[PDB]
């Protein structure tokens, strides 16, 4: 249960591309960008659409869903650039898919970084 | 010698086209134009916000989609396709676009043109996808392919002038034939090609003059024959040996596969220890494969390479590493290393010849 | 189970950031602001900037302030110069003013982009090429004035002591002082003697600012000073950074935003390096130097770690360095500064680092 | 030798090589529009010994180049001697001032 709560781990753990639910993020993690794991950087605006990835918790030994959206924007963010790939699937599973950027519906589409937002029980 | 209104110095012949991202400042993407037989950089073509690229059919233009916005990161959007001419990298004309052409990484797929070189045909998002049309003559968008939702990217028919193939959710082919005027014609949808819950495949085409080929996941390959009305599917036969299944050799990159016409060569790019979620990663090998024989005829160093493409006439493979391009040699089934162009680009997966 | 949410203001307190010009050389269209936590080199967020921005915060520490160049489709397309109003806890864009097409394009040395000391205008250096500074009224968010007069000089140096003066350096070697009225035109000017020659002693622009009196380090390691106590200033100069022992190894300036002055003590701060010589100006610092400017004596060196630019707090006694891509933060509330940490990968191409107001 | 910041008439270069981007030492890449005004430099070249006014027109309305990168200041002076200062972009009167690369272009001695 205290793995499914970004905000009490060390940052250190939450930074790094292997963090559990970060397993299909193809961007710049938010929370090194002045952001958190579920919270966008000052000025930047949530994605109301994105890829979902399904990522094992090996600290419970559980899986969930994780909704990959994006804060939009703002230009590059250029920290902690992530590119995993478990269980992304091409264009024909659309919302699987992480090489199309998930701001592409955005007021300002311009991608600035990528949050990894805990929906529940796989 | 005058200060401008100078041509790119080297002949067309001699061309490439490295699509930079520059995903770190991905407003400023571009082209970078290359001589592939010396390593020369000719030019560049800016494309704003992810820009995607092509080159006329006729060798005579250059093609760009990209994104602008009034204030770049606020402002009012407009998706663009631009026509700039190839010997002088100069913008000719702009041609409007709905605001939802495809933002996503350099696939040949999401921006092609039929082979009659009329109509560019390109992937949209919205994230509902569809197939726009533009009537290049007219500088028009004129039409809007919502039969293809649920599919995704452009395999144009090299047989027919203004034919094209789409891959579905339902692991088949949608076709679509243009009329003159470039609304669809006609369309129809193959059978079930592949699983894609148990064996996905890269959108990528291994693309011959009436068929194409696919490879999995999982090192499989499938086929399209378009020779006929109608598509004809099959597949999957295995890349793999007994020996490349005890190792997990699987396929892995974006632009990742080619096909050599006259010989019937497919490159691939592998890698060993593969599993979920490897399926992008670079290349420990380039493989060659009979696709007649369905045997491997070689297999050689990858160099990190996540991209290629390939010239038919001049027998060439070029190789892209996110930065460096490599020129290869396919004339015989081992290719040859001729050499290694260092930094053409900051972060592109994608490489193309001028058309000859 | 969560849901992402926006809307979000900067984590740490104003007294902890500081502002990080990114130019972005080599892909100049998407300069940046990046704001860092200097306590802990936390990077906050930042504010996009387009082509070469610039940057500075309000006095008052609410908002802030950019300029940049847009154009309608970047490489092509009608020109919009700017001035960008952002919150500053928010970092998002208010308010937009314009500015006629000719703002500088240039390297971030501060004196391009100031603003008065009562900080009721924004002061900017305009070329087409002819130079003139514009004048830009914040309460109004209107361009308001433009200062022809400053032809042949160059950059803003605010007068800390009037609430809308400032000066600038002239092609003549002395220095224009401009008297704004409330509505932001100009009410007097007055024209300095000769500070420096040109030819033979140039001075870099960057200003070792007090109160009541501006500092210049030259070329080749001497010190001119404009004093602005009373309504006309007075020039002097050149005495030398360099004692006996510096001569010998041809020790001499260099930098971009390369000096600083601690205004209780007098300290000024300065990048040095050994083997001067002609075309070693903007050479990274092999040493920082603290002279006392009342006994016209180095209290201080150190070792520079390659910087190019620096930045005083008075308050927290405190001076930034910034060698293109990292900051260094040092004590400075003794004459020997202290290294307290260094932020790695603050930038790809800085030349200037600014605090915010406390 | 002409791709080398060391190459004698660069010597004022703030920028990147012409030469090194589809151009020449005097020529602008395709596509790229030169600037009539510029800073100027005054180089020795070693071949005569003699010393010669180098124009630095830029060229322009193409985003960075990005290669063979130069940053040298012999005899570069601040902006109160404007046309030997090279921390500004010489493309800023263009039509489009987007900063792509800069010619070293021999006026005389
Ligand atoms: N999911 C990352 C990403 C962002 C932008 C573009 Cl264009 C493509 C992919
Ligand atoms: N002379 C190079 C240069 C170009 C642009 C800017 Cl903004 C500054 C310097």
């Amino acid at each position: 249960h205290i793995s499914l709560n970004p905000d009490l781990a060390n940052e250190d753990e939450v930074n790094s591309c292997d963090y559990w639910r970060h397993c299909a993020v193809d961007g710049f993690l938010c929370s090194c960008c002045g952001g958190t794991t579920t919270t966008c950087p000052p000025g930047s605006t949530p994605s109301p659409i994105s890829w979902i990835g399904t990522c094992h918790n090996p600290h419970d030994g559980k899986d969930y869903l994780i909704s990959y959206h994006d804060c939009c924007g703002k230009t590059a963010c250029g920290r902690c650039q992530c590119n995993t790939q478990t269980r992304e699937r091409p264009g024909y599973e659309f919302f699987l898919h992480n090489d199309v950027n998930w701001c592409m519906a955005n007021e300002n589409s311009t991608f600035h970084c990528t949050t990894s937002v805990l929906v529940g029980l796989a | 010698v005058l200060t401008g209104g100078h041509s790119v110095s080297a002949p067309q012949e001699n061309r490439i086209y490295v699509m930079d991202s520059v995903f770190m400042h991905l407003t400023e993407s571009r082209v970078h134009v290359y001589d592939y037989t010396n390593g020369k950089f000719l030019g560049m073509v800016p494309t704003a916000f992810n820009g995607h690229v092509q080159v006329s059919n006729d060798g005579k233009k250059i093609y760009t989609m990209t994104t602008y916005h009034e204030r770049i990161t606020r402002g009012k959007r407009s998706d663009v396709v631009e026509v700039w001419d190839a010997d002088k990298l100069t913008f000719e004309k702009e041609i409007s676009l709905p605001p939802k052409r495809v933002q996503g990484l350099n696939y040949d797929g999401l921006f092609r043109q039929t082979t009659d070189g009329k109509f560019i045909v390109l992937q949209n998002a919205s994230p509902a996808t569809s197939i726009g049309i533009v009537d290049v003559a007219k500088g028009d968008y004129v039409e809007d392919v919502t039969a293809a939702a649920g599919c995704w990217s452009v395999i144009p028919q090299p047989n027919r002038p203004r034919s094209f193939m789409t891959i579905c959710g339902d692991g088949g082919l949608l076709t679509i034939n243009l009329g003159e005027d470039g609304k669809v014609a006609s369309q129809s949808r193959s059978k079930q090609m592949f699983s894609v819950k148990d064996d996905p495949i890269f959108i990528a085409p291994a693309l011959d003059k009436d068929k194409a080929h696919f490879v999995s996941y999982y090192g499989n390959v499938y086929s399209a024959d378009f020779s006929g009305d109608e598509v004809k599917v099959d597949g999957p036969w295995s890349l793999l040996n007994d020996e490349d299944k005890a190792k997990n050799w699987v396929p892995g990159g974006y632009n990742l596969v080619g096909l050599h016409r006259a010989s019937g060569r497919m490159y691939v790019f592998m890698h060993p220890d593969g599993k979920e979620g490897t399926h992008k990663f670079p290349a420990a090998e380039i493989w060659v494969m009979d696709t007649k024989t369905k045997q491997r005829v070689a297999r050689i160093p990858g160099r990190d390479a996540l991209s290629m493409t390939i010239d038919q006439q001049r027998n060439l493979m070029l190789t892209l590493d996110g930065g460096n391009v490599n020129v290869y040699d396919i004339s015989q089934p081992e290719p040859k290393l001729l050499r290694t162009i260092e930094g053409a680009a900051e972060a592109s997966l994608q490489v193309q010849f001028h058309p000859v």
